[PDB]
């Protein structure tokens, strides 16, 4: 009852502004399916949607918490019912994987390697993972990783809550409600992944359109870094951000995490493309920094505009985001595919991220039994 | 049946996917039950 009279949640009530399609308002919804404040007129009330979720299908039966909250709320209630209600003790290190919402197939053993790592360093520190919530892409992968796990876990994605298909499935107060894990292949409403163990599922209000998470997972990342650990060797749960993939809005979204204080390092892995393959190619071809020579400019030029579809001045845009992005070079790590897996690089962050003196990371590694790193 | 029938947006009838239950139980059809207990139907909602 807790849940209900701390979290808000806000629902669709407009003018119904027509825009393309008369039936498909501003918030998306059909003209006849409504029941900020900028054009939505949207009003708060106690939320109607948390609890339990039985996912029914896709090969093993995993129970996942899920909770509908507003996009404004403040993070601290968010990890007092992480901490309280959901009985999660305060992990030893943040990972926060970003990646393109389309759907993408990388290499076999890329996909393996970097399952393998993601999984063993959510085991071996105690981690905990937050991804895009909803089954696309990078998130489609990180399932499949779980899949494969099969072990043992917090894995805590944070999707909208209107691209969510099925919503009223999900209607209850403590209910343990039945998930399809079955998705049809027409529908843009896509589908929650089977193998997440809880549900930061944000409503700004609007149904079917990104954008209502990105914020409130940043200041949860934030607070969730201010909350400095018992151990306070230098930093407290410290924050990597593994990238797969991406598309043109991850170089801004790694822009934010390298100018932030304090600093959280990047890791990057190769060979699954696009944006991910654009930062590998400035990494190595990089020289001093932003000290970049032309050809190298015009090749990075030509293969944004190649890969990403873009506008000669869009591609001058990109470069000079992913130029303010390599002025802080030194914390971008870069996995490259060829017996090191990903295990070996969100250590590297979590080494250089805290910035202890080197008897203290040489003392967490003997705490970790990590000979390698 | 796992790549085409099991595919996603495939509608299921209500009761069906136990009917199937019990008939992979009397052919001893062993991976087509491990192919149904995965595809959501239970043995604790079906065993009567």
């Amino acid at each position: 009852s807790w849940i209900e009279r701390a979290f808000y949640k806000r629902e669709c009530v407009h003018i119904i502004p027509s825009t393309k399609d008369p039936h498909r308002c501003c918030c998306g919804r059909l003209i006849g399916q409504h029941v900020w404040s900028i054009s939505k007129h949207t009003q708060l009330s106690p939320t109607d949607a948390f609890g339990t979720i039985e996912f029914q299908g896709g090969g093993h039966s995993n129970k996942a918490m899920y909770v509908r909250v507003s996009f404004d709320t403040k993070p601290d209630l968010l990890l007092h019912l992480m901490t309280k209600e959901w009985q999660l003790e305060l992990p030893k290190l943040l990972i926060s994987v970003h990646g393109g919402l389309q759907n993408f197939e990388l290499q076999p053993k890329l996909k393996q390697v970097f399952g393998k790592g993601l999984i063993k360093a959510a085991m071996t520190t105690g981690a905990w993972i937050f991804t895009g919530g909803v089954n696309t892409g990078v998130i489609r992968h990180v399932g499949d990783a779980l899949k494969d796990h099969a072990s043992k876990i917090c894995t805590i994605g944070i999707a909208p809550w209107g691209i969510v298909e099925n919503q009223e499935d999900l209607i209850g107060r403590d209910v343990v409600r039945p998930y399809q894990t079955m998705s049809n292949p027409m529908s843009k409403l896509t589908v929650l992944n089977s193998m997440h163990s809880h549900f930061i599922l944000a409503d700004n209000g609007t149904t079917g359109k990104y954008g209502a998470e990105v914020k409130l997972r940043r200041q949860l990342e934030k607070h969730i870094s201010l909350q400095k650990i018992n151990t306070r060797i230098g930093q407290g749960v410290p924050v990597v951000a593994l990238i797969v993939e991406g598309g043109p809005n991850v170089i801004s979204i790694v822009l934010e995490y390298l100018r932030d204080t304090p600093p959280v390092p990047v890791v990057v892995c190769d060979g699954s493309g696009r944006a991910s393959d654009i930062l590998a190619f400035g990494h190595k071809y990089s020289e001093e920094g932003g000290l970049i020579n032309e050809s190298l400019r015009d090749q990075l030029l030509v293969t944004i505009q190649k890969t990403f579809t873009y506008t000669r001045t869009q591609a001058q845009h990109l470069f000079i985001i992913l130029m303010e992005c390599m002025k802080k070079k030194e914390l971008i790590t870069v996995f490259r595919m060829g017996h090191q897996d990903i295990d070996l690089a969100i250590l590297t962050a979590l080494l250089k991220g805290a910035n202890a003196s080197a008897p203290d990371q040489l003392s967490l590694a003997l705490a970790w039994n990590r000979v390698d790193i | 049946a796992r790549s085409q029938i099991f595919i996603y947006g495939q509608q299921w009838p209500v009761g069906s996917l136990e009917q199937a239950m019990l008939d992979a139980l009397v052919l001893d059809r062993v991976d087509f039950v491990k192919l149904l207990i995965e595809n959501g139907v239970s043995m604790h909602r079906f065993l009567t």
